[PDB]
C-alpha cells in the first residue's frame, strides 16, 4: 500500500553518491551540510519545527535515489523546503526561499543555483515528487517525544529537563541518516533513553508501571535495548567530533 | 454573445381547462377555455358558441375557477399560474371597449416546500369565504376571500396526510369543510376537516374517514339536498356522507380509466363521466323521498351514452349540448339526445375544433415544388392519432389525416413520393392467448401488410408470462402516399419491439433510397433495454423488402444520415456505421461518454448530442483518424426534450422545465480547457414543452434575398400543439429590439399584473435566472395592436448606434414598418 | 511495485471523455487498459503554474492517502504524461490523480429532477454521508467544501464524499488562524458569514444539514447571491443570531456590521412540518446557529433517524429512466 522508507546501516555503503566515487565521510558531510542548510533557511523564514523536519526527511530520502555529484545539495535542499512548506500548510513563496538561500550561502556555494535560481529549484520539484513516490505524509520524533513525556508523572522540573534535552537530540539526529533507519517512535524513545542516561534519571519511576525496568516498551513494543544504544551511539558521535559535549 | 428571436406561429391548440358561469354579465351564460397560456371567453347561444374575447397571460394557466362572492352582481374569475402567480380578474365592457380588470394579485410561492405529485389543486368554498390551494405536500394554503385582501395574503395550515390525491370543498355544511382522498402505506382513504379561518387551523371533520379503492382518483362534491361526496376509481364509484354509504362496481367502467367528470343538473342528479377510450357515460343519482320531507340517495347508476374525443375536461353548457375539451385530439361540441340513434349512441357530433394535440415529430416538405414548404406533423395519441398538413395562407390551412393510432416519427422519401411513419397501437390480451385491437386503425387497414420474420432474439428463454386484459403496444412502420395520404403498406414489428428512430436516405455507394428504423426490446422486467435492431428496408413496387438488419445491445433512440454513413445512438453510445458493398452495416467508430444519448443533429463533420441529464455535447468525426473527438461539452445538468444546430458555433436546446437555451463554442485559444467548455449564452422560459426542432419555414421565400434581416429559421412542435419559430439576429438588431421590449412592458397592461421579465425568466425547481440573448417575438408583434398615443410614448427618446447609421430617434412609422417586417417571417 | 506512484504512465488508460472542470484541472472518465476497470482522472497541470505543484492537489493527496473509508473517495494511484528528451527541465508534463469512477453526483440527479428519495432512501444516504464525515472529523480533518456536486453516488446506492482540495487539519489544542472564505454560499454556516477564522468542524455539519432539508424539498433551502442576503435567509428560518441563543456571537467581527432586517424567531420546525419527526429533530439540531450548541457528526449517527438504519440494506435510490417521460401523456399524467 505505502512505500518502505527504511534501510540498514550496511545499505548506506551502496547509495548512488557512494558508488559514483564519493567516499563515506564526504557523503556524510553533504548530508549534514544539506540538513543544516534546510534548517537554517527555514528557521530564518520563521517556519514550524515540523516543516523543517519534513524538508530534511525529503532531502535524506532523495539522496537515497540520487547522487550528490549529479544534484547540487543546496539546490535540492531549497526544493525540499519549498515542497515541505506546501505539505505542512506553512507555504512560503519560492522567491523568498531563494532570497534567504543567497543570504546564508557564499558566492561559490550559491553558484549551484545557476543563472536562474528560482527556475533551478521549481524544475526539480517534478523529480522530488516522483522520488518521494508522492508519499508526502511524514511523522516526526517530536510528536511522539511529547506524547510519551506527557504520560510521565513526577517532578515537573526533572521531567522538563528530560524533554528539553531529548528535543535537542532530535534536532541533531536530523543531520544523520537515523531518520532513514528507524521510525520516529523509536527515535523519540531513543532520545528519551539518552537524555535519561545523561541526567541519571530512572524514567520507569515516572511511568504507570514504576516497577517495569524496560519502561520504553509501554510506548513502543519490540524495541531491544541494543537498538536504542546504536541510536544513542550515533547521536553522541556528532558531539565527539567537535565541542558541545552533553550539557546540563 | 448569441442573439435570437422566438415567435409563436400557431397558438397552443390543446384544451387544459374549461369552466362555465356568468362572467361577462349576470344574464349571459359563459364558457371560458384555457389553452395553456391563452384564455378564450365565449357566450353560450342556441346555435352554439359565440366568441367575445381572447387574452394572453404571462404564465401557464394552472387553476381557473369562477365564483360569485357576497355583494357581486356577476361572477369573478380566479387564476393561478405554474410560477404561482395568483389573481382575481373581472370582465368589464364599456360599449365596445372590452377589458379584463385585475381586482387582486400576488405570488403565492412558499419559501420552503416540496411540490406535490398530483400537481397544483385549487378549490373555492361554496360560500366564497376562501380559496383553498394545495401546492406543497403536507401543507394547505388558504387565501381568505375578504374585501380588504387585495394582495392575496395567505397562511398555510399544517396537513397530517402527506400524499393527497384530490380535494374538494363539500356542500351543505355549517362550517367550510374539505373532503380529500389521500394515500399512505395502508392504501387509499377518504377523510374530512373543517377549516376555521378565525382560528387559522383545521378542526375535526364532520364525518369519519373510510378506506377506499386502491386507485381512487377523483373527489366530487355533491350539492344539496344530498351533500357528501362521490369517489371515482378504476373499478368502482362510491358515495360517502357519514352514516350513508353506497358502492357500485359496474363492469363497463373497468375496461378503461375514467379521467374526468362534470355536473349536469344543479341539484346533482345527473353527472357526466369521460374515460381514456373517449366513451362518455351518465352517472345518475336515484332519489327516494322520505316521509320526513328529506330526499335520501337510494342508489347510483351508470349508463353509456356514446363515444367522444379523449376528454381532458367536460363541461355541459345547456340542453343536450356538451363541450368536450380534448388535449390529445380535436375538441368538440356534441349533442346528447334522449333517443339513441341506429348505432345505439345517444351522442351526435355537432362541431369540431382543430387541436394539433401532442406534436410528437414533424418534417418540412415541398409537396408542390413552390419554395414555401409545408409542415406534416405526427399529432395526437391513441384513437386521436393523426397527421396534420399545415400550410400558410391570412389563416393557416390544416388538413387532417386520421390514423386512429399513436404516431411516433415521420420522414419523407421523395424517391418514392411518400412518407414513412412509425406508429403504435394498443392491443389487449384476449382469451385466445394472443391479443386483439379495440378498433381498426392505419396499420390494420393497410393495402398491403407484412410482419417481421427475424430470428435474431430466437427462443430468448425469457419468462414473459402475461395475464388477460393486459395492454401491449404494437409498433408498425406505415408507408403513406404524399398526395392521397393512403396507407400503402404497413410493416408490423416483433412482439415487444418498439420503433424509436426513422431515416430515409442512400448510404455509401448504394444508389437505392432506404427507410431505416431503430428499435428496442422493451420488457417490463428490464430497467433499460438490452437488445435492439437497426433494420434497413426498401420500398419498391408497393411492398417493403427487408434489405439488412444489424443487432445492437440497447435501444436505438436516434439516427441521422451522416455523410453517406449511418450515425445511430444505442443507450449510452454514439456509433457511426458504414454501408458495405455487401449491403450490410459495419461499425467504424464509437463514443461512450454519455448517460443516455437521446437526440442527434449534424452539420458537416460536427455532431450535436442531446443527453438525458448532462445537457448537450459537440462531437466531431476526425476523417484522418476514423474516430470521434469531443470538441466541447455543456457542464450544466439539463434534462433535454429536443436539440438543434443553428450554425457552426451556436446550438439551441430545449429542456423539460419548459425552457430554451443556446450554447456557443468559447472561441478563445488562451487554454485547451476553456475551448472544451460550451457556455450557455441564451436563456428563455418558453412555457411550452418542445418535442421536435426542424429547420425550415412556411413563408413564401422569393428567388432573391427577401423578407427581414433575421437570418435562419427553425420551426418547433410542442406538447400543447403550439408551433413556434426561432431565428438569429445581428447585434445591432438585438439591442434595438431589447430596448423595445423594456419600453413595451412599461405601457402594456398585463393580465393579472404579471411582470413580463419574471415570466420569461428561465426556471427550474432549483434555479431561476433572468432571460438573456432572446427576444419575445410575441411581445414585439403586439406593438402593432396598441393605441397611437402609447406607440409615440414607446418611441420617445429612442437612440440606436453602430448599424452603419446615425442616432435617428425612432418614430411611430419607423417601428410600425419594422414590426410589420418581423411579422412576415411566419 | 503497487506502493511506487507517479512512475506509471497515463497512456495505460484509454480516455473515454471529459466529465467535469475541476479546481486545478479537468476530470476525465477512462478505462484501465490492463484490468478494464473504470476510473476518473483529475489532471494536475504544473507547467502553466507559478509555485509549481498546486497546494490544492497536495492537500488532496496528503489527506486521501491517510483516509480509508467506505463513504470517502478512493485515490488509486498517480500517473504521468509521456516523458521525453531525457531532460526533466524541458519536461513540462502534467500528473493525473487516478480515482474510483462514480456513476453520478447529487447535483446532477437533483438538477435534472430525474430522482425521487423516499424516507428510507434519505436514511441510507445520510447514514453513509455522516459515517464518512465522522471518520474525517475523528482523524481531525475539516472538509470545508461540502456541497451537492461533492457527494458522489454510484448506482449501487453507495455514497462517497469527495474534493478534498479545500480540506485542512484541525488542532483542538490551542487555536490556529484559518481562511474565512470557505464552502459555496448556499451551504455556508452563520459563523463563517459573520467572520469567524478560528472555526471548528461544526461547519461541515451545517453543510450536511443544508443537504438533509434539501433531500426532502428537491431544492437548496438557502439560495442567495451575497453574504448579507444569505444571512437574512438563514435568520428567517433559524432565528436572528443573538447572544440569547449564541452568547459568543458578540465576539465575531461582522456581528454589528451584518445585522438581519428584523430579530426573527426560530421557525424551522414550523416551516419543515411536512418532515417525519425523527428527521425534523435531526435537521433542527444540525441547523443550530451557535456552533458550540450544534451537534457533532458522531451525534447525528446516534439519532433516532439514523442509528437504527441497517448497514446491510443499502436500498438503491431509484432513478426512473427510458420508459419515463420520453412519451408521458395521460398514462403518465
Ligand atoms: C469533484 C469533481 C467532479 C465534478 O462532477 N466530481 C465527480 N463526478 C464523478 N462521477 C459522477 C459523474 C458525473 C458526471 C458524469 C458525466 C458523464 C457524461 C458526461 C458528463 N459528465 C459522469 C460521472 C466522479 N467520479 C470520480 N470522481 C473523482 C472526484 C475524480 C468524480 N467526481
Amino acid at each position: 500500500t505505502k512505500p518502505c522508507w527504511y534501510w540498514d546501516k550496511k545499505d548506506l555503503a551502496h547509495t548512488p553518491s557512494q558508488l559514483e566515487g564519493l567516499d563515506p565521510a564526504t557523503e556524510a558531510r553533504y548530508r549534514r551540510e544539506g540538513a543544516r542548510f534546510i534548517f537554517d533557511v527555514g528557521t530564518r523564514l520563521g517556519l514550524h519545527y515540523d516543516t523543517l523536519a519534513t524538508g530534511i526527511i525529503y532531502f535524506h530520502r532523495f539522496y537515497m535515489f540520487h547522487s550528490f555529484k549529479q544534484f547540487p545539495r543546496y539546490v535540492t535542499g531549497a526544493c525540499c523546503l519549498f515542497l515541505a512548506g506546501k505539505v505542512e500548510e506553512t507555504p512560503k513563496k519560492c522567491k523568498d526561499i531563494i532570497k534567504t538561500a543567497r543570504s546564508l550561502l557564499n558566492d561559490v556555494q550559491f553558484g549551484q543555483f545557476g543563472d536562474d535560481p528560482k527556475e533551478e529549484v521549481m524544475v526539480l520539484e517534478r523529480i522530488l515528487l516522483q522520488t518521494i513516490k508522492f508519499d508526502l505524509q511524514v511523522e516526526h520524533p517530536y510528536q511522539f517525544l511529547l506524547k510519551y513525556a506527557k504520560q510521565l508523572k513526577g517532578d515537573k522540573n526533572k521531567i522538563q529537563k528530560l524533554v528539553q534535552m531529548a528535543w535537542t537530540f532530535v534536532n541533531d539526529s536530523l543531520c544523520t541518516t537515523l531518520s532513514l533507519q528507524w521510525e520516529p517512535e523509536i527515535i523519540a524513545v531513543a532520545v528519551m533513553y539518552l537524555a535519561g542516561r545523561l541526567c541519571k534519571f530512572e524514567i520507569q519511576e515516572w511511568t504507570s508501571k514504576p516497577m517495569y525496568r524496560r519502561w520504553w516498551e509501554q510506548f513502543v513494543q519490540d524495541v531491544p535495548v541494543d537498538v536504542l544504544e546504536d541510536i544513542c551511539h550515533q547521536i553522541l558521535d556528532l558531539y565527539s567530533q567537535g565541542k558541545q559535549q552533553m550539557p546540563h | 454573445m448569441s442573439y435570437n428571436y422566438v415567435v409563436t406561429a400557431q397558438k397552443p391548440t390543446a384544451v387544459n381547462g374549461c369552466v362555465t358561469g356568468h362572467f361577462t354579465s349576470a344574464e349571459d351564460l359563459n364558457l371560458l377555455i384555457a389553452k395553456n397560456t391563452r384564455l378564450e371567453i365565449y357566450v353560450v347561444t342556441a346555435e352554439g358558441l359565440r366568441p367575445v374575447k381572447e387574452v394572453g397571460m404571462y404564465g401557464k394557466i394552472a387553476v381557473m375557477e369562477l365564483f360569485r362572492p357576497k355583494g357581486e352582481s356577476k361572477d369573478l374569475l380566479f387564476i393561478l399560474t405554474a410560477k404561482y402567480n395568483a389573481c382575481i380578474l373581472e370582465y368589464k365592457q364599456s360599449g365596445e371597449s372590452i377589458d379584463i380588470i385585475t381586482r387582486a394579485h400576488g405570488n403565492v410561492q412558499d419559501r420552503i416546500g416540496r411540490p406535490s405529485e398530483t400537481g397544483i389543486i385549487g378549490i373555492i368554498d361554496p360560500e366564497c369565504r376562501m380559496i383553498g390551494l394545495r401546492l406543497y405536500d403536507g401543507l394547505f394554503k388558504v387565501i381568505p376571500l375578504d374585501r380588504d385582501n387585495k394582495e392575496l395574503k395567505a397562511f398555510n395550515i399544517r396537513l397530517e396526510e402527506l400524499h393527497v390525491i384530490d380535494v374538494k370543498f363539500l356542500y351543505g355544511c355549517q362550517a367550510p369543510t374539505i373532503c380529500f382522498v389521500y394515500q399512505d402505506p395502508q392504501g387509499r382513504h377518504v377523510k374530512t376537516y373543517e377549516v376555521s379561518l378565525r382560528e387559522k387551523e383545521f378542526n375535526k371533520g364532520p364525518w369519519k374517514q373510510e378506506n377506499v379503492e386502491a386507485e381512487a382518483s377523483m373527489v366530487i362534491a355533491v350539492p344539496e339536498p344530498f351533500g357528501g361526496a362521490i369517489i371515482i376509481g378504476q373499478e368502482s364509484i362510491t358515495y360517502h356522507n357519514g352514516d350513508k354509504y353506497l358502492a357500485i362496481a359496474p363492469p363497463i367502467i373497468k375496461q378503461s380509466t375514467i379521467v374526468c367528470h362534470n355536473r349536469v343538473d344543479p341539484n346533482g342528479s345527473r353527472y357526466l363521466l369521460g374515460d381514456m377510450e373517449g366513451r362518455l357515460f351518465m352517472l345518475l343519482l336515484e332519489k327516494e323521498e322520505q316521509m320526513d320531507g328529506t330526499v335520501t340517495l337510494k342508489d347510483l347508476r351508470v349508463e353509456l351514452l356514446g363515444e367522444t374525443s379523449i376528454a381532458e375536461c367536460l363541461t355541459y353548457l345547456d340542453n343536450g349540448v356538451v363541450f368536450v375539451g380534448s388535449r390529445l385530439g380535436d375538441s368538440q361540441l356534441v349533442k346528447l339526445n334522449v333517443d339513441s340513434n341506429e348505432q345505439g349512441s345517444y351522442v351526435v357530433a355537432m362541431e369540431t375544433f382543430t387541436n394539433l394535440g401532442p406534436i410528437v415529430d414533424m418534417c418540412v416538405v415541398d409537396l408542390e415544388r413552390q419554395g414555401q414548404g409545408q409542415l406534416v406533423t405526427c399529432s395526437g395519441a391513441f384513437k386521436e392519432g393523426s397527421l396534420r398538413i399545415i400550410r400558410n395562407g391570412q389563416k393557416l390551412h390544416i388538413r387532417t389525416v386520421p390514423l386512429y393510432e399513436s404516431p411516433r416519427k415521420i420522414c419523407y422519401q421523395e424517391v418514392s413520393q411518400c412518407f414513412g411513419v412509425l406508429s403504435s397501437r394498443i392491443e389487449v390480451q384476449d382469451t385466445s392467448g394472443g391479443t386483439t385491437a379495440l378498433r381498426p386503425s392505419a396499420s390494420t387497414q393497410a393495402l398491403s401488410s407484412s410482419v417481421s420474420s427475424s430470428k435474431l432474439f430466437s427462443s430468448s428463454t425469457a419468462p414473459h408470462e402475461t395475464s388477460f386484459g393486459e395492454e401491449v403496444e404494437v409498433h408498425n412502420l406505415l408507408i403513406i402516399d404524399q398526395h392521397t395520404f393512403e396507407v400503402l403498406h404497413a410493416h408490423q414489428f416483433l412482439q415487444n419491439e418498439y420503433a424509436l428512430s426513422l431515416v430515409s436516405c442512400k448510404l455509401g455507394k448504394d444508389p437505392n433510397t432506404y427507410f431505416i428504423v431503430g428499435t428496442a426490446m422493451v420488457y417490463p422486467e428490464e430497467a433499460e433495454p438490452k437488445q435492439g435492431r437497426i433494420v434497413v428496408f426498401q420500398y419498391s413496387d408497393g411492398k417493403l423488402q427487408t434489405v439488412a438488419e444489424k443487432e445492437v445491445k440497447g435501444a436505438v433512440y436516434s439516427m441521422v444520415e451522416f455523410n453517406g454513413k449511418l450515425l445511430a445512438s444505442i443507450n449510452s453510445t454514439v456509433r457511426l456505421y458504414e454501408w458495405t458493398t455487401e449491403k450490410e452495416l459495419r461499425t467504424e467508430c464509437n463514443h461512450y461518454n454519455n448517460i443516455m444519448a437521446l437526440y442527434l443533429k449534424t452539420k458537416g463533420d460536427f455532431i450535436l448530442v442531446g443527453d438525458l441529464m448532462r445537457s448537450v455535447l459537440l462531437l466531431a468525426y476526425k476523417p484522418m483518424e476514423g474516430n470521434f473527438e469531443e470538441i466541447a461539452r455543456d457542464f450544466n445538468p439539463n434534462w433535454m426534450s429536443a436539440v438543434e444546430i443553428l450554425d457552426d458555433d451556436n446550438f439551441l436546446g430545449a429542456e423539460n422545465a419548459f425552457n430554451l437555451f443556446v450554447c456557443q463554442k468559447d472561441s478563445a485559444a488562451t487554454t485547451d480547457e476553456e475551448r472544451q467548455h460550451l457556455q450557455e449564452v441564451g436563456l428563455f422560459h418558453l412555457g411550452e414543452f418542445v418535442n421536435v426542432f426542424c429547420h425550415g419555414s412556411l413563408v413564401m421565400q422569393n428567388l432573391g434575398e427577401t423578407s427581414t434581416p433575421t437570418q435562419g429559421s427553425v420551426l418547433f412542435g410542442t406538447v400543447n400543439g403550439m408551433i413556434g419559430l426561432v431565428t438569429s439576429l445581428s447585434e445591432s438588431w438585438y439591442n434595438l429590439l431589447l430596448d423595445m421590449q423594456n419600453r413595451l412592458n412599461k405601457v402594456i397592461k398585463s393580465v393579472g399584473k404579471i411582470e413580463h421579465s419574471f415570466w420569461r425568466s428561465f426556471h427550474t425547481e432549483r434555479k431561476t435566472e433572468p432571460a438573456t440573448g432572446f427576444i419575445d417575438g410575441d411581445l414585439i408583434e403586439s406593438f402593432l395592436d396598441i393605441s397611437r398615443p402609447k406607440m409615440q410614448e414607446v418611441v420617445a427618446n429612442l437612440q440606436y448606434d453602430d448599424g452603419s447609421g446615425m442616432k435617428r430617434e425612432a418614430t411611430a412609422d419607423d417601428l410600425i414598418k419594422v414590426v410589420e417586417e418581423l411579422t412576415r417571417i411566419h | 511495485t503497487e506502493s511506487d506512484w507517479g512512475k506509471r504512465c497515463v497512456d495505460k488508460f484509454d480516455i473515454i471523455g471529459i466529465i467535469g472542470e475541476g479546481t486545478y484541472g479537468q476530470v476525465y472518465k477512462a478505462k484501465d487498459k490492463d484490468t478494464g476497470e473504470l476510473v476518473a482522472l483529475k489532471k494536475v497541470r504544473l507547467d502553466n503554474e507559478k509555485e509549481g505543484f498546486p497546494i490544492t492537489a497536495i492537500r488532496e493527496i496528503k489527506i486521501l492517502r491517510q483516509l480509508i473509508h467506505r463513504s470517502v473517495v478512493n485515490m488509486k494511484e498517480i500517473v504521468t504524461d509521456k516523458q521525453d528528451a531525457l531532460d526533466f527541465k524541458k519536461d513540462k508534463g502534467a500528473f493525473y490523480l487516478v480515482f474510483e469512477y462514480m456513476d453520478h453526483d447529487l447535483m446532477g440527479l437533483l438538477e435534472s429532477g430525474l430522482v425521487h428519495f423516499s424516507e428510507d432512501h434519505i436514511k441510507s444516504f445520510m447514514k453513509q454521508l455522516m459515517e464518512g464525515l465522522e471518520y474525517c472529523h475523528k482523524k481531525n480533518f475539516l472538509h470545508r467544501d461540502i456541497k451537492c456536486s461533492n457527494i458522489l453516488l454510484n448506482n449501487s446506492g453507495q455514497i462517497k464524499l469527495a474534493d478534498f482540495g479545500l480540506a485542512r487539519l484541525y488542532n483542538s489544542e490551542e487555536s490556529r488562524p484559518y481562511t474565512n472564505k470557505v464552502i459555496t454560499l448556499w451551504y455556508r454556516p452563520p459563523e463563517l458569514l459573520l467572520g469567524e477564522e478560528r472555526y471548528t468542524p461544526a461547519i461541515d455539519v451545517w453543510s450536511c444539514g443544508c443537504i438533509l432539508g434539501e433531500l426532502f424539498t428537491k431544492k437548496p433551502i438557502f439560495q442567495a447571491n451575497l453574504e448579507l442576503a444569505q444571512l437574512e435567509l438563514i435568520s428567517r428560518l433559524c432565528g436572528s443570531p443573538c447572544p440569547a441563543v449564541w452568547p459568543d456571537v458578540i465576539r465575531l467581527p461582522y456581528f454589528n456590521t451584518m445585522k438581519p432586517k428584523k430579530q426573527y424567531r426560530r421557525r424551522l420546525r414550523e416551516e419543515f412540518s411536512f418532515i417525519p419527526s425523527a428527521a425534523l429533530d435531526l435537521l433542527d439540531h444540525m441547523l443550530t446557529l451557535d456552533p458550540s450548541k450544534r451537534c457533532t457528526a458522531e451525534q447525528t449517527l446516534q439519532s433516532d433517524f439514523l442509528k437504527d438504519v441497517e448497514l446491510s440494506k443499502m436500498a438503491p435510490p431509484d432513478l426512473p429512466h427510458w420508459q419515463d417521460c420520453h412519451e408521458l401523456w395521460s398514462k403518465k399524467r
